[PDB]
RNA sequence: GUUUAAUUCGAAGCAACGCGAAGAACCUUACCAGGCCUUGACAUGCUAGGGAACCCGGGUGAAAGCCUGGGGUGCCCCGCGAGGGGAGCCCUAGCACAGGUGCUGCAUGGCCGUCGUCAGCUCGUGCCGUGAGGUGUUGGGUUAAGUCCCGCAACGAGCGCAACCCCCGCCGUUAGUUGCCAGCGGUUCGGCCGGGCACUCUAACGGGACUGCCCGCGAAAGCGGGAGGAAGGAGGGGACGACGUCUGGUCAGCAUGGCCCUUACGGCCUGGGCGACACACGUGCUACAAUGCCCACUACAAAGCGAUGCCACCCGGCAACGGGGAGCUAAUCGCAAAAAGGUGGGCCCAGUUCGGAUUGGGGUCUGCAACCCGACCCCAUGAAGCCGGAAUCGCUAGUAAUCGCGGAUCAGCCAUGCCGCG
């Protein structure tokens, strides 16, 4: 009676699940209108539907586990085209050609002996 | 019923062992739920290699301990014989708690 | 910061204390410092060490929350 | 003060007050870890020997 | 300088622990401290035999110790006079199960430490050590073996200079995990003092 | 001196663990 | 930085106009790794020309940008047994990521109390040519085409 | 460097200078001053007196040390008995002695750094040369790379690059004391429960990525791609550091030759010192502000740690904190509240509601004891600081910057330095 989606980037955790509702989208409660109210990349986590054209169409129930918030918005962008497949499969050759059926994984380094912020070597002096 | 985990600085030593109890229940009475692996705890040692000057250099050890847990569904009166009976197990530890 | 209770050496009021069965006389060679400089001892003078002598000074009322240990000052520079 | 510091760390004279630590083999002062009671040295030269249960060399 | 610990980056794969057993949070160092005596306590008393291992079987209150030597019949005593004495009088300071193993050896010049010990008790005498590592280097490669190496450092010949030494034949990639090679620790006090003899031993792969 | 015997200046470099912290 | 020439990173788009220029430049005055602080400037300055008059605040945007892409430019050089400097064009990335840097270094210049104002200001005064972005971009064509006469190297 | 009595020693461009220190209030401690001890603070062995052992105390003495006292009196060769002996242990005397952070890292073993993650170091056969030796490893090209290709009198290999190891990107199974109304039944509408294991998460083994395929290019390795795929040409980090130089660093982590010290160059205590300051440098910390600074309200962690400890919570406290005490020997309990974030009001450019150095007074908080030589908090005092010369530093991606969270030694103690996490 609905599809599940799974979404991890930057080891943030939001499970996605759709449903095809008409206008609820909210966020272990809160709103997501209003969880996340005064962002940027707010529009950003909910793009393969507009670029469906079926943003005014099925509904979505949203569970995060942690991570970082963009990470959290990020990964969002995902387990929605990470779902639907299962018996929408159609919804292919416009969006992996397109570029957004991926994880973009980009996680972070860690901190190394020897120097600071992971990368970053202490001051050299040759005097 | 009576729970067990199981606590090994290896896996290896600790699932065969793991894998080695549920031999003397789950095959002597009915089944049992199979090994619950806990998260790994660390014991995160990083040690300056050098004697003396060198500060940087360092090294990095681990002394991980893998925790695992198994929980019996029917505490069988015959098989917990089979259970003290396995006096041959490993350089590992475990713990009885009701 | 002295807390709920005050302190001063032992030693200090078998070699302070006994100076006032009669309110007794002035001189002295001991070898504590931390204590607190006593209001009930403002009659005196006190041997206080410093690194490789004892040196002392008159005390005065004023003198009470502060140690025994800063009229006997150390490095010697100033 | 080799063999002269460590018999201290034995008698505990004063109160706690002197109560520090001491390698064992290494017998080294500092840098001596209460969990194995080795300095960082007298660790390692039994670590990489194999006689710590569990302490390989990490890795990640 | 460089290479670490052979043994040190096996450990945690291959070859595993010259010990045995988990131990709890703070008793750890309680069951080490009596540990450690154990392997120091024969390091020079079961040395005229070739020691080159020792295990420690622990798990709660008894203790098995399986020893690995290679000429059993002096530490075995004439009849027992040893091997079952050393067990009594090794509770005395560890009441603990006394517990005893002895493995046999059928080939001693394959590992590492034994050629080092062989080494330096042939290096304390006044012997050659190039044509007593060549030799050795050798016999070690004769008994099956598939490669070798055996470097050593110091005192040669007491002169005030200090070159190490070479002897080796083949391939001992120390590099590589599945290589299997075990390392020897020898030590040589002497005339003029105090060397450092240590070998490699390739053996196999997988 | 920051964080040592006898001032009041700042804990940023002593620590506070064992320091006057609570235990049981 | 010697063989092989390297990959331009691309970049993603903006959200609210569609155009990559838009998040070219959004990033570009964020600091300290602070993103969203930095689009309500950019964003509260859009929403002030949509009130200052009928100038949409994007196709205008591109216009005092193309008053800031220079043409032929400066670059130092050493040649002989000193130091001279060599001029030449300007490549057309480079002129590109050269006006950005130079229009938001232009902001807390201007005489303004709060933020946007920073931002439209310098743009707009750019939208017919009185603008400090425009000033330090002639000044290389200035500092260049004065030096014509260095037609040997050139390439 | 300067000085004090001592400011212990080492470290010396790149390889020293938030380094040995991941523990300079006393001890740590190695330094100074004074007091005292000399077979000892330790180990093995012998002689003699008293005694077993071992508990307790006092006077004095700064402490140590010195003197003294009460008890108590074991285990084995005899003898019930008055009484002989012995092993261990302790004190007092002679010893053999040990002991020293004393010296030489230019006498060493081991361990460490640099070149350097540079890409080199070599062998077997053959060939060229009287021979040492050369070739192979050189030439063109390519790559992170002696990586690889073409050619080449050379052809193959070993050590090294890589790869076999670890963490992340994807997925499968196993398993359900974290999680779940994703479906239902009670709900103080909390995952609290019944209940269930897809999902969350966890940790064991596995499939997967090999230029595999196709459109082209350069013969060749390789390159612009592209599709599928999560990722495509090493996907991204860790650990791994060859032959060898630096007669490199370390007798101060340890062992050790040789010289020396042995009524002290050994040992114990109180105090003082490495924090001393006309100076200068190294590494960091807050800033010198409107993308800014306060106040109130409102969510998200990843990792790490802890029973004689972590501290919820209740009250008290205008605050660090105090009394009571839930839970947790640990995916449960807790440390623990995360900051930037979002809303809303103020401050409208000021030396500022920016910054907290100094300093007066006042506190709680650990331990024999907090002046030189602790925090946190209150009333303040509120300095220079308006972006910094010659120069110079790290950084090619979740990196740089910014914001915050833990650990490791510990009675307290050098923890803004270090190592990890987001
Ligand atoms: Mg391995
Ligand atoms: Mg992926
Ligand atoms: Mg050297
Ligand atoms: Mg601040
Ligand atoms: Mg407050």
């Amino acid at each position: 009676e609905q599809y599940y989606g799974t979404g991890r980037r930057k080891e943030a955790v939001a499970r996605v699940f759709l449903r095809p509702g008409n206008g609820k989208v909210t966020v272990n409660g809160q709103d997501f209108n209003e969880y996340f109210q005064g962002l940027v990349r707010a529009v950003a986590a909910l793009e393969p539907l507009r670029a469906v054209d079926a943003l005014g169409r099925f509904d979505a129930y949203i569970t995060v586990r942690g991570g970082g918030k963009s990470g959290q918005i990020d990964a969002i962008k995902l387990g929605i085209a990470r779902a639907l497949v299962q018996y929408n499969p159609d919804y292919r050759a416009k969006l992996k050609p397109l570029g957004f059926l991926t994880r973009d994984a980009r996680v972070v380094e860690r901190k190394k002996y020897g120097k600071h912020k992971a990368r970053r070597a202490p001051q050299y002096s040759k005097r | 019923k009576i729970r067990i985990k199981l606590r090994g600085f290896d896996h290896k030593t600790l699932d065969a062992s793991a894998q080695k109890i549920v031999e003397a229940a789950r095959r002597s009475g009915a089944q049992v739920s199979g090994p619950i692996p806990l998260p790994t705890r660390v014991r995160r040692f990083t040690v300056i290699r050098g004697p003396f000057k060198h500060k940087d250099s360092r090294e990095h050890f681990e002394l991980r301990t893998h925790n695992r847990l198994v929980d019996i569904i029917n505490p069988n009166r015959k098989t917990i014989e089979q259970l003290m009976t396995l006096d041959l197990p490993t350089g590992v530890e475990i713990e009885i708690k009701t | 910061s002295l807390k709920k209770g005050v302190f001063v050496d032992d030693h200090l009021l078998e070699k302070v204390l006994e100076l006032n069965a009669k309110g007794e006389k002035r001189l002295i060679k001991t070898w504590s410092r931390r204590s607190t400089i006593v209001p009930e001892m403002v009659g005196h003078t006190i041997a206080v060490y410093n690194g490789k002598q004892h040196v002392p000074v008159y005390i005065t009322e004023n003198m009470v929350g502060h140690k025994l240990g800063e009229f006997a000052p150390t490095r010697t520079y100033r | 003060a080799r063999k002269a510091l460590i018999e201290k760390a034995k008698r505990t004279p004063k109160f706690k007050v002197r109560a520090y630590t001491r390698c064992v083999r290494c017998g080294r002062a500092r840098s001596v870890y209460r969990f194995f009671g080795l300095c960082r040295i007298c660790l390692r030269e039994l670590a990489h020997k194999g006689q710590l249960p569990g302490v390989r060399k990490a890795s990640w | 300088g460089n290479k670490i610990h052979p043994i040190g980056f096996r450990l945690g794969i291959t070859r595993d622990w010259e010990s045995r057993w988990y131990a709890g949070k703070k008793q750890y160092r309680h069951l080490l401290l009596e540990d450690q005596r154990i392997r120091g306590l024969l390091e020079k008393e079961l040395y005229s035999a070739g020691l080159a291992r020792v295990d420690i079987e622990r798990a709660a209150d008894n203790v098995a110790v399986t020893v690995h030597v290679a000429k059993p019949g002096v530490v075995i005593g004439r009849g027992g006079e040893r091997i079952r004495v050393l067990r009594e009088e090794l509770a005395k300071l560890t009441g603990k199960n006394v517990a005893l193993n002895v493995q046999e050896v059928q080939n001693p010049n394959l590992s590492a430490p034994l050629v080092a010990q062989r080494v330096a008790e042939q290096i304390e005498r006044r012997f050659a050590v190039r044509r007593a590592i060549k030799q050795a280097v050798q016999r070690v490669m004769e008994s099956g073996a598939k490669g070798a190496k055996v470097i050593v450092s110091g005192r040669i010949g007491g002169a005030e200079q200090a070159r190490t030494e070479w002897a080796a034949q083949g391939r001992v990639p120390l590099h590589t995990l599945r290589a299997n090679i075990d390392y020897g620790f020898a030590l040589a006090r002497t005339t003029y003092g105090v060397l450092g003899v240590k070998a490699y031993i390739f053996l196999g792969e997988v | 001196g920051k964080g040592d015997r006898r001032t009041r200046r700042g804990k940023i470099w002593r620590g506070t663990y064992g320091k006057y912290r609570p235990r049981k | 930085a010697r063989r092989r020439r390297a990959e331009v990173r691309q970049l993603q788009p903006d959200l609210v106009y569609g155009d990559v220029l838009v998040t070219a430049f959004i990033n570009k005055i964020m600091r300290d790794g602070k993103k969203n602080l930095a689009a309500r400037i950019f964003y509260d300055a859009c929403k002030i020309i949509q009130e200052k008059t009928g100038q949409e605040p994007l196709k205008v945007f591109k216009q005092a940008v193309e008053n800031v892409k220079p043409r032929m430019e400066v670059r130092s050089r050493r040649v002989g047994g000193a130091n001279y400097q060599v001029p030449m064009e300007v490549s057309p990335r480079r002129q590109q990521s050269l006006a950005l840097r130079w229009l938001v270094q232009a902001a807390n210049q201007r005489p303004e109390r709060r933020a946007a104002v920073r931002i439209a200001h310098e743009l707009m005064d750019a939208a017919e040519g009185k603008g400090g972005a425009v000033k330090k971009k002639e000044d290389v064509e200035r500092m260049a085409e004065a030096n014509r006469a260095y037609a040997h190297y050139r390439w």
